[PDB]
């Protein structure tokens, strides 16, 4: 019992950790997309 | 047995009048199995699923982090 509880104590670390990650890669990601597409309709109005 | 105080070490010790308890060793052996069964399943079912689970694409992710598109 007690070192079922000491894993499971250790994967919520682990997950927690990968959240912080997931967080910061889901930011970095939607930046780079944003500026992106901004990037595109820059471009874009120039033509016309 | 002693003047003041007695000890009786039974093997199986059982609260009864009749030799007839086979009624309930065979329910308590009952829990004892399903609540093993409850600690196969919960273990197993909760765990193990979610233990696949949340290891899916982590390097999908991982490797699509230094696009800079």
């Amino acid at each position: 019992q007690s070192a079922r509880m000491v894993a499971m104590k250790a994967a919520t670390d682990n997950a927690g950790q990968l959240i912080k990650d997931l967080q910061l890669i889901y930011n970095k990601l939607r930046q780079a997309a944003i500026t992106q597409e901004i990037s595109e309709i820059v471009g874009g109005a120039a033509a016309v | 047995v002693q003047p003041h105080v007695v000890t009786v070490l039974a093997d199986t010790a059982i609260r009864a009048d009749n030799l007839d308890e086979a009624a309930i060793l065979e329910a308590r052996k009952n829990a004892e199995q399903l609540l093993a069964n409850q600690k196969s399943d919960l273990d197993s079912a909760a765990a193990l699923a979610a233990l696949a689970e949340t290891a899916a694409q982590l390097e999908t992710i991982r490797k699509i982090k230094n696009r800079a598109q």
